[PDB]
Parts: C-alpha cells; sequence; structure tokens
C-alpha cells in the first residue's frame, strides 16, 4: 500500500485521539458525569472510521462512477432532514445534527464528498461553451443555499473554495474562470445579505487562545497542563483543539502538526498528480478535490484559532471531535489509498 | 441473624453488647446484677470496650466492676463491687491502670476495707481517702 | 502543469504567513501577553506544647476585613458611611483610600471579632470581604512570655522560640489558581497548583507546672526584697533540658500596647554578669583534677587582706585564719582562692571553665543571646589569675552558668542545652572525672548544710547542694562598677545524693534588706527546689 | 516490522491517554486534598477558639484558689508520702 | 525504518511522565495515601476538640471535675487523703 501517507494520517488520527482525551475530560466530567465520555465515544468513532475506511478499500472505484446518483439522493435526503424539525436537535444556534441513537450525524461532510464526486464526474466530460458554465453551478448552489440557511458558514466557504480550486486544476480560462468565481462570490454575498473582550461572557475564546499562545513557549508545558481549557472553553475538543495542542506541545508540536498536515495534504494532491499521469482522470480529479477540501478545513481552523479570521466553529480533520467528520475523513483516506492501489496495479 | 449480648446496661434504659450498639430487650428489670454503664449521647462505641478491657485487665486483682461512668469531658469514674469509687481520669487510662495495679500489689495488699475513694488523677501515683 | 506550481506556492505562502504570525505572537509579545490569576493560600503556624501535653502558643481564628480599592472607587459617597464602622474621620479615610487607589490589596481592620465582622459587612459595600486570619494566642500569658516570645502582625516570629523556629512552625504556603475579573473578583476556584503544608507541632522541654511555680515565688521574692529585676533557670542534669525559665519584670504577650523593651529583655540570655564567688566549685574541680591538692588540706588565709602587685584582694571575713577548701567555699575566701590559684595556675582553671561551657555558646539560637567573655591569654598575669579565680573580671550569663552547674551535678558529663523536648538519652563530654565530681558535690553539700553557710537554702526533706554569690554590677561610663548596686546570685542542684534538678536564681539590685546571696536568693532557692522536687516525683532522702 | 510498528504505535497511544487520565486524576486528588485541609483548618480554628475561651477561667492562680477554698485541697506534705518502688 | 527513533523517544518520554512526573500514578498513590491519613487526623482532631468543648461546657457550670486539673497540675490532695507514690 502507501506506507508514508498511511503513517502520516494515522499520526494525525492518534494525535487527535490523545488531544480530545486530554481536552474533553473536564467538560465530560462536569456536564456528563464520567470524565471519560467524549474520549470513549471518540475511540468508538475512531474504530468505526477505520472499519469504514477498510470497507471503502474493499469496494471498487467504478461504483462511484455509476452508483453515485443514489449517493447524492441520500445526501439530498439527509440535507432535507437536517432542516426539518422533529428529527433534528438545535444546539448552539443551529440544528446541524440528526440523531439515530448514540451516533449524531452531520450531513455536511457526506454532502461535501458527494458533491466532489459529481463535480469530478461532470468535469471528466466537459473540461472543454456557456452551457457548461451554467451547468456546474446547479450542482453546488443548492448546497450553499441550504447550508447557509442553516447556520453553517465554514462548510459553504470550504465548498466554494474547494470547488473553485478543483476546477482550476483540470481546465482554466483567462477571464471566464474569474467570471464564474465572481458570480459564485456574488451568490454567497447575496445569501449573506439575506441573513446578516467578552471574557466575562461566552466570547472568552477570541482572546483566550491568543493569551494562551502568548504564554505557550517554545517547548511547551507538557501533556495535559493547559490552564485555559478547564471549563474555560466548552467544546474545546472541537473548535480550539489546535490551541489546546499548542499549549500542550509547545511550538515544537504545533509546527509538527502544521507541517504534517501540509505533508499529508500535498501527498494527496501529488498522488492526484500521479493519477493524472496515470490516465485516471476521475481518480485524479476526486483526489484534487479531497486534498483541497482538507487544506481548506485545516487552513480555516488554524486561522480562526490564531485569530486572523472571524469565529468559525468548524472541526479539524482527524483532530477535532465528531463521529461524522472523522468517518468521512476515513472514507476519504480509503478513497486515496484506492487511488494509490489502481495507480500501482501497473507498477507492482 | 446475630444475637445481641446482654453484657452491659446504658443507664437504666438501654442494653449493650461487646460492640455496644444500643438495643433494648423484652424485659429490662431482670438484670439487677449486670453492671451499670454511663456516657455521653455519642458514646455507644467506646464505653463498652473500655469496660471489657478494664475487666479483663483487673481480673487478676479480684475486682469485679459494678458501675462505670463517663462525663462528656471524658474523665472516667469507676466503681467496684466492694463499694469504693475510682476516678481514673481523662487520658492515659492504661498507664494509670498499670500504676494503680502496681501500687495495689505493693502497698495496698490487705488495705481493702478503709478506703472512701481511690483517685488515679495523678501523673506519678494516686491518693486514697480513708473511712472510719 | 503550472497550475500545480501556483497552487502549491499559494498553499505554502498561506502556511508561512500562519507560522510567522504564530511565532510573532508566542515569543515576541510573551511579556505583554484579567483572565486567570495565580494566588497563594497562607498556612497556619504549629503548636508549641510543654514537656507533656499543655499548649503554650496557639493560633486562633480572627475575622479580618480587607477591600479592593479598584472596586471601591464606586464608593466615593460611601466612604463617609464606612468610616463610622471603622472609627476614623471620613475625610481621613477618603485620603487613606485615595493615596493607595492603585493598590489592589488593602487591610481595613485586623484583630476584630467575627460578630463585629458581620456587623460591619452588613453595609454590603462592594469590594469588602471577610477572611479568617489566624492570630497567635498564648494560654500561659506572661508566665512563659520570654521563653516562647511572640509573632508579629505578619504572623512571623519576632522573639524567643517564635523567631527561633519560624522554619519549623510556620509551614510553607500553598499555591492556588482563580478566575479573576477586571475588578479582581474571583468567578471560579481553579485547580490548586500546590497545597499548603501544615505547621509541625514543636514540644518544648519546659514544664509548665515548674514554670508557674518559679514565676510565682520569684515575683514573691521581688516584692519581698524590693529589687529592680530578677530571673531563674531550671535545668535537668541528665538531658540538659531547660525544664523552666522565667524573667521579671515580665510582659503580657497577648496585650502588646506600650511594653517598654526592658520588659521584653530576656535577662536569662541577654544580661551578662561576673559570677563572683559562684565559680569556686570549678576552681576546686581543677585543683582536684590536677591531683596536687586534696580536699583535706589546710590553707592559711590570714589576715584576709592579701596584696597582689598594686591590687588588694579584700576578703569579706577576716576572722578566720586557717580554712580548708570546704571552709574556703563556705566563707567565700578571696585570699584562699587566690593562693590556690597561684599554686595551681590559671591554665587548668580556664581549661575546666571552657570545658563546662562558661562564657561560650550553646545550640539554642535565640535573638540577642549573648556570648559572655572568659579571657584567654598565652601567659597568666597574677592579677588576671586572681580575678579568674574569684570570679571578677569576667562575664557569664545565667543560662550557661546553670549548664555548668548541671554538668557538675551530672558527674562532669556536660550535655548541650535543648529547650525543645529530648526523646533519646544524650551522650556528652566527660568534662570532670567522676571522683572530682563526687568530691565537689560533697563539698557543695557541706556548704549548704554545715553551719556558717546558707541555712536559708536548705530544702526540707532533701539534700541540697548549692553555692551563693554576689556580683558588683558594672557601671557604664565610669570604668568599674556602680556604688550600692549589687546582684544577688545563687546556684546549685538537688538531691545531693543523686542530682536530677539544677537551678540558678539571680536578683538584680535588692536595696531594702541586703545584698548577700544567701540572704536574698537562698529562701527562693529552697522554695523552688521544694516545689520542683515535689513535682519531679523523686524520692525524698531526709526525715 | 510493520506489525511491530503498529503495536508500538497503539501502545504509545494507550500510554498517552493514560497520561492524560492520570494528570486529570491528580488534579482531582489535589482538589480533594485542599478540601480536607480546609476542613482541618476550620477544625483547628474551632479548637483554638475553644482554647482561648477556656484559658481565661482555667488559670493557674484561679485553680489554686478553687482547690484550696472549695474542696479544701492542700499541698502534700513530704513527711506523709508513701514512696513505693 | 527512520521513524522508529522518533516513536521510541516519544514512548520513553510518555512513560517517564507517567511514572515520574506530576501526572504519575506514583503521585496518584501518594496523594491517595496523603488524603487517607489527612482524613484520619481530621476525625481524630474532631473527636479531640469535641471533647474539649464538652469539658469547657462542664467547666463553666460545674466544679467537681476541675479537681482533675487541680490535682494533676498541682498534685494537691484533700485533708483526709494519702498519696501513694510509685517511682
Amino acid at each position: 500500500l502507501d506506507f508514508p501517507l498511511l503513517a502520516g494520517c494515522l499520526a494525525l488520527l492518534g494525535l487527535g485521539l490523545v488531544m480530545v482525551t486530554s481536552a474533553s475530560s473536564e467538560v465530560a466530567a462536569a456536564q456528563s458525569g464520567n470524565p471519560l465520555y467524549f474520549s470513549v465515544r471518540h475511540l468508538i468513532y475512531l474504530v468505526i472510521g477505520l472499519i469504514s475506511c477498510g470497507l471503502t478499500m474493499m469496494v471498487p472505484m467504478a461504483t462511484w462512477q455509476r452508483w453515485g446518483w443514489k449517493l447524492l439522493l441520500v445526501a439530498f435526503g439527509l440535507l432535507v432532514l437536517v432542516i426539518t424539525p422533529g428529527i433534528g436537535r438545535e444546539v448552539n444556534g443551529s440544528m446541524r445534527w440528526i440523531g439515530f441513537g448514540l451516533f449524531n450525524i452531520q450531513p455536511s461532510e457526506i454532502a461535501k464528498v458527494c458533491v466532489v464526486i459529481f463535480m469530478a464526474g461532470y468535469l471528466i466530460r466537459r473540461q472543454q461553451s456557456w452551457m457548461g458554465f451554467f451547468k456546474p453551478f446547479v450542482v453546488l448552489l443548492p448546497m450553499a443555499g441550504l447550508l447557509l440557511r442553516e447556520p453553517d458558514f465554514g462548510a459553504t466557504v470550504v465548498m466554494m473554495g474547494a470547488a473553485a480550486a478543483m476546477l482550476f486544476l483540470g481546465g482554466v480560462g483567462l477571464f471566464r474562470f474569474g467570471l464564474m468565481v465572481l458570480l459564485a462570490v456574488g451568490a454567497v454575498v447575496l445569501l449573506i445579505q439575506t441573513q446578516p473582550a467578552d471574557q466575562f461572557g461566552a466570547g472568552y475564546q477570541l482572546s483566550q487562545a491568543l493569551i494562551a499562545f502568548g504564554r505557550g513557549g517554545w517547548l511547551g508545558m507538557g501533556l495535559g497542563n493547559s490552564i485555559q481549557k478547564q471549563f474555560y472553553l466548552p467544546e474545546a475538543h472541537t473548535d480550539f483543539v489546535f490551541a489546546v495542542l499548542a499549549e500542550e506541545l509547545g511550538i515544537v508540536g504545533a509546527l509538527a502538526t502544521v507541517a504534517l498536515f501540509v505533508f499529508v495534504s500535498l501527498r494527496a494532491l501529488y498522488i492526484g498528480i500521479w493519477a493524472e499521469q496515470a490516465k485516471q482522470f476521475f481518480s485524479a480529479y476526486v483526489a484534487y478535490g479531497l486534498a483541497f477540501l482538507w487544506i481548506g478545513q485545516f487552513l480555516i481552523n488554524i486561522g480562526v484559532n490564531v485569530g486572523l479570521l472571524p469565529t468559525k466553529g468548524l472541526t479539524l480533520p482527524f483532530l477535532s471531535y465528531g463521529g461524522s467528520s472523522l468517518v468521512i475523513c476515513c472514507a476519504c483516506l480509503g478513497m486515496l489509498l484506492r487511488i494509490e492501489w489502481e495507480r500501482r496495479t501497473h507498477l507492482g | 441473624l446475630d444475637e445481641q449480648l446482654p453484657i452491659a446496661r446504658w443507664g437504666d434504659e438501654a442494653l449493650l453488647n461487646n460492640q455496644g450498639q444500643a438495643f433494648t430487650p423484652k424485659e429490662l428489670a431482670n438484670y439487677e446484677h449486670l453492671p451499670r454503664l454511663h456516657g455521653p449521647q455519642r458514646a455507644q462505641q467506646q464505653v463498652m470496650q473500655q469496660y471489657q478491657l478494664l475487666s479483663q485487665l483487673l481480673r487478676p486483682l479480684g475486682f469485679s466492676i459494678a458501675r462505670l461512668e463517663m462525663s462528656d469531658r471524658g474523665g472516667w469514674a469507676l466503681t467496684t463491687a466492694q463499694g469504693v469509687e475510682i476516678q481514673i481520669g481523662r487520658d492515659h487510662v492504661v498507664d494509670k491502670i498499670r500504676r494503680f495495679v502496681s501500687i495495689y500489689d505493693k502497698a495496698l495488699k490487705d488495705q481493702i476495707s478503709n478506703i472512701a475513694r481511690i483517685d488515679l488523677r495523678y501523673p506519678n501515683g494516686l491518693a486514697v481517702a480513708w473511712r472510719e | 502543469p503550472w497550475r500545480f506550481c501556483v497552487i502549491v506556492g499559494l498553499l505554502l505562502a498561506m502556511v508561512g504567513a500562519i507560522v510567522w504570525r504564530i511565532v510573532d505572537l508566542h515569543v515576541i509579545d510573551h511579556d505583554f501577553l484579567r483572565s486567570v490569576r495565580h494566588i497563594a493560600i497562607p498556612a497556619h503556624r504549629g503548636l508549641i506544647t510543654d514537656r507533656n501535653g499543655e499548649p503554650l502558643a496557639v493560633s486562633t481564628p480572627v475575622t479580618t476585613l480587607w477591600a479592593n480599592p479598584k472596586e471601591l472607587m464606586t464608593a466615593k459617597e460611601r466612604w463617609p458611611q464606612l468610616a463610622a464602622a471603622l472609627g476614623q474621620d471620613t475625610k481621613l479615610f477618603a485620603d487613606r483610600i485615595e493615596q493607595n487607589a492603585e493598590r489592589e490589596f488593602i487591610y481595613l481592620v485586623r484583630g476584630l471579632t467575627p460578630e463585629q465582622g458581620e456587623g460591619v459587612i452588613a453595609l454590603k459595600v462592594p469590594g469588602v470581604y471577610s477572611i479568617e486570619e489566624f492570630r497567635r494566642f498564648y494560654p500561659a500569658g506572661e508566665v512563659v512570655a520570654h521563653a516562647v516570645g511572640f509573632t508579629d502582625v505578619d504572623d512571623r516570629g519576632r522573639e524567643g522560640i517564635e523567631l527561633a523556629f519560624d522554619e519549623w512552625l510556620a509551614g510553607v504556603p500553598g499555591k492556588r489558581q482563580v478566575l479573576k475579573d477586571r475588578r479582581g473578583r474571583v468567578i471560579k476556584d481553579v485547580q490548586v497548583t500546590k497545597n499548603a503544608k501544615p505547621g509541625k507541632t514543636l514540644a518544648l522541654s519546659i514544664d509548665l507546672r515548674l514554670q508557674y511555680l518559679a514565676h510565682r515565688e520569684l515575683r514573691n521574692a521581688l516584692l519581698e526584697n524590693g529589687a529592680k529585676a530578677g530571673s531563674l533557670v531550671i535545668m535537668d542534669v541528665k538531658t540538659g533540658e531547660i525544664l523552666a525559665m522565667t524573667n521579671q519584670p515580665t510582659y503580657n504577650p497577648n496585650n502588646r500596647r506600650n511594653l517598654q523593651p526592658a520588659a521584653m529583655r530576656n535577662r536569662a540570655m541577654i544580661d551578662v554578669f561576673e559570677p563572683g564567688s559562684t565559680v569556686k566549685p570549678f576552681s576546686m574541680s581543677a585543683a582536684l583534677a590536677s591531683g596536687r591538692w586534696k580536699p583535706s588540706d589546710i590553707v592559711d588565709v590570714y589576715p584576709g587582706t592579701l596584696q597582689i602587685g598594686r591590687y588588694t584582694i579584700r576578703d569579706v571575713s577576716r576572722n578566720s585564719r586557717q580554712l580548708d577548701l570546704t571552709g574556703i567555699l563556705i566563707k567565700s575566701s578571696n585570699v584562699g582562692i587566690s593562693k590556690i590559684a597561684f599554686d595551681i595556675g590559671a591554665e587548668s582553671i580556664y581549661s575546666v571553665m571552657q570545658q563546662v561551657g562558661l562564657g561560650q555558646d550553646t545550640g539554642l539560637g535565640f535573638p540577642g543571646e549573648r556570648v559572655g567573655n572568659l579571657p584567654n591569654h598565652r601567659k597568666w598575669p597574677k592579677a588576671e589569675t586572681a580575678t579568674l579565680a574569684y570570679g571578677y573580671g569576667l562575664s557569664v550569663t545565667a543560662i550557661q552558668l546553670a549548664h555548668a552547674y548541671a554538668a557538675l551535678a551530672n558527674d562532669g558529663k556536660s550535655v548541650p542545652l535543648s529547650m525543645t523536648r529530648v526523646d533519646r538519652v544524650p551522650d556528652g563530654v566527660q568534662v570532670i572525672s567522676p571522683e572530682v565530681a563526687s568530691t565537689v558535690q560533697g563539698m557543695l553539700q557541706q556548704v549548704v548544710e554545715a553551719q556558717g553557710g546558707v541555712f536559708r537554702a536548705q530544702v526540707p526533706g532533701y539534700h541540697a547542694a548549692g553555692k551563693s554569690g554576689t556580683a558588683r554590677k558594672v557601671s557604664v561610663g565610669t570604668k568599674g562598677y556602680r556604688e550600692n548596686a549589687y546582684r544577688s546570685l545563687f546556684a546549685g542542684f538537688a538531691p545531693a545524693t543523686d542530682p536530677r534538678i539544677a537551678m540558678v536564681v539571680v536578683i538584680d539590685e535588692p536595696s531594702k534588706a541586703g545584698y548577700f546571696g544567701g540572704l536574698v536568693s537562698a529562701p527562693v532557692f529552697s522554695k523552688v527546689m521544694a516545689g520542683a522536687l515535689r513535682l519531679m516525683n523523686v524520692p525524698p532522702d531526709n526525715l | 516490522g510493520s506489525f511491530l510498528m503498529l503495536l508500538l504505535y497503539i501502545g504509545l497511544l494507550l500510554s498517552a491517554i493514560a497520561v492524560a487520565y492520570s494528570t486529570y486524576w491528580n488534579r482531582q486528588l489535589l482538589n480533594s486534598l485542599y478540601s480536607e485541609l480546609s476542613v482541618r483548618d476550620k477544625a483547628q480554628a474551632e479548637w483554638g477558639r475553644l482554647i482561648l475561651e477556656q484559658s481565661t477561667w482555667t488559670a493557674h492562680s484561679r485553680i489554686e484558689s478553687l482547690a484550696v477554698e472549695q474542696l479544701r485541697m492542700r499541698v502534700p506534705d513530704p513527711a506523709e508520702v508513701r514512696m513505693v518502688a | 525504518y527512520w521513524l522508529f527513533v522518533v516513536l521510541i523517544l516519544a514512548l520513553a518520554g510518555l512513560q517517564y511522565r507517567l511514572w515520574v512526573g506530576d501526572g504519575s500514578l506514583a503521585q496518584v498513590r501518594d496523594l491517595q495515601k496523603q488524603i487517607a491519613d489527612q482524613h484520619g487526623e481530621n476525625e481524630r482532631l474532631l473527636e479531640r476538640n469535641r471533647i474539649l468543648e464538652a469539658e469547657v461546657a462542664e467547666l463553666k457550670k460545674g466544679t467537681e471535675t476541675v479537681e482533675e486539673r487541680a490535682r494533676h497540675e498541682l498534685g494537691m490532695v484533700k485533708d483526709g487523703e494519702t498519696l501513694y507514690q510509685l517511682a
């Protein structure tokens, strides 16, 4: 298989596991009873994600070429259900999760992978006309509209950025590409038009991570010694897990994580390059899309954590909490390991 | 099912066993000969065991304890079958008992008929009040 | 494809911007970078106990009111209201607050009973809170004031054992984390960084019964003799413990309002004096340790006005011609001691005097514990030898004099002093051979018992063994001494058959009845050993 | 080696989660220890208050006067003492 | 096989922090034993000062038990009593 990519992604996965275990203990103990609640559920999410990655490794690629239509059908079903009441719970200003028991499901990630797959299936057909210009927009504009009517802005931002970049790889115009990008930007700005310090309140996070980084130090203060995570931040294992990692592992660990994210993401883009050289256009394009989705999520998370960008309560791949995000990340992992497998079929 | 041991009386109301938990049986007046024990409200844990150990320790002396009392201060007062009261004192109960046993075996062999009280509340010895 | 290159370059540029920003914030602005506060929780002092079980110094809770002036600027109209609850002028209180407005922690009242604490806080002025500050309290009062000393308002030792054992009594404080605000108010108690260490209980060797006793009859002695001051020391001879020790005039440690420092003056450790005829037993010990002299050697002291160079060694009594060594001690013959010192030489005298501990220091460590001075010379001037023989021209405080007499009573096995209680039997240096020690104890017994000596110092039912003395107090400015200002001294041990208790009794300037040691300090000596020997539970040997 | 690498990595993960759990547990035990020391401090505060209130009445001179007056207790005479060894 | 060194170093550091550092299970047992002994002395001191408040309660209203202290501190005796001393 792919030893380096698998090693890097498993390093990310295990580091996320230890980070959530170290950062969620206080809140789990306080508002959940047993101190090991988020960590124990994260371990189960991790193992089912590994099983799902294996399953995606055991299912052929042409199925995504042919059986994708039902995938987007169920994606549309889940995206309808996330907005209807009764089968959805509203938490922190948004009813993003749908519950089937102990497995709360966020449909944004499955929607993202499905829309990437269909974009690739369209772009393998119409890389080279205005009809093609208008046709790709109906694929993602309903996605952005639904996910922005729901209070979810980071998902729409990563959708737009990933889509624009992964069109930019595989046929780009001179000014018409900028035209479609500007029309997408205008659409999202119109959607924004439709629907438009604080340390004593719940806005503690804006300067909490800032002062935390100020007190972080080069080497850090070791495992589980941060003083800005014990009831200071609810759900810190999801949004500011990178800030917790920074406090816990110093500049050394923080830069190691940033660089290893960069390594695995550029390896994804570069295996997409191989697939392009391997005459597997569908695989190449889906790899480019998945890699840019990952880098977009990573960049927006680090940017909101460092404070360069407004608040964006979005998860971090393989590090933050959430069953859906990790399961979809593991499925993407399986897809990439497949792309390696089909590329290696002629090599080995 | 454990059976309570009628070995001690708490005042004139309750009955005590080796552990000394407060239990009261069907008939109370039957135990005239059983020793009388007294203590504070929070004292059904220690008076009975102190009485048992003191009886075991003073058995070679030929002394059978009649009444045992504890003030809330903790100072112990002891009365025997011969009718002489003993003020053992607050603390150092075992040291004072050994001291009194030695003094009785040495210089109180047959003087057991002219003592009003025996006061052990001394760091060195004891005081004996005499009766005509 | 160059789109590859441009996308990878843009990604690397964003990552570089991120890492540049984070390295800028982490280290460069670390010093610049209301949220969290790291606070220290104080610890409480230890317990000072007597030999067996009686507490001597305890820490008691007292409600102390403090305020945060940052919260108190909102009380510009309320400072006049609050000043009434304090007892200070409203304008003066406002001035006091405004001069320390920048200050975060300020104390308003300390030493206030809790009930008045609720009474004052009933005004509910923001920023005012009550804390359970511990105040040191002394059950024994002025009785053991000098032997325990006291702490200050900062709960730090200042005198006596309190200053001597700050590292043992006052435990190290603990560290805590809190969620402070802009006004300094704490939202939530955050995890304790490091917990406080409880103070360890120090058990003194002083017995409070003997201390009460000695204090009682020593103030009785002062009122009976009308003297300025006095002191007394009790010592166990087998272990060197200070079983009791007192000084007068005393001070009440719990009420320190205008106590003049001479009331604080622990004369048993700060006041130096020449022992006078008190050091005759050490001279005899040297004489019988050399082996030249014998206890049954007749010494002629006539006419009692021996001349040495330009100096005259006057003797108190000139009516006795021939006097033995025991007679020398009984009569305190300066001529006899001078002659025996000339015969033996002052070298061995100074040897035994440094060996016993006179003029030296001991492992006690008290503030102002003086050292004394026993002069040492390579040669031996005749007048110097005489003065060393009969006591003058020297300075020794009462504590090490008691130590020396305890060593004499301890078969010459001098033991270092230990005011703290001793758990294991100490092993000291055999300063004096057993034969010389036994002989010296015998001569001391005949000194106290035989006629012509100190009849007032005899202890009923006990063989006393002591020696009197008188010190001509030193005058500052005029080289020498001050007229009609003598200190009465007495020291000894009991029972003479097998010593277990030592004593030194010093009374300063008795100007009403007399200045003789056997006239002033002897009855006190007898009374304190009667009581102390009764309490120490030793068998009497007389009937 | 690949299986050995997997076992070593999962052991490292177990060690890391154990370290996190143990650090949280130590924080909890420190909180409990502070609770018990506060209990001990207030108990000794009550004890010191009681001692302060008692000392004003159990004084040596007062108890001497009480013993000699009320119960007519007298200081023992060494002439009449049964010394026993 | 390069990455084995980093994993060995990380596992060694983690085990050191798990057996030596402030988060060690050794410190867990240390604090557990410390709290156990602390609670034991709490209960003993509560019994002690409860006895103290009981005796001060008797002191202010009674006199028959002040004889305990009057004859322990002073060794005093009443007129019709004889001291039997052991030494």
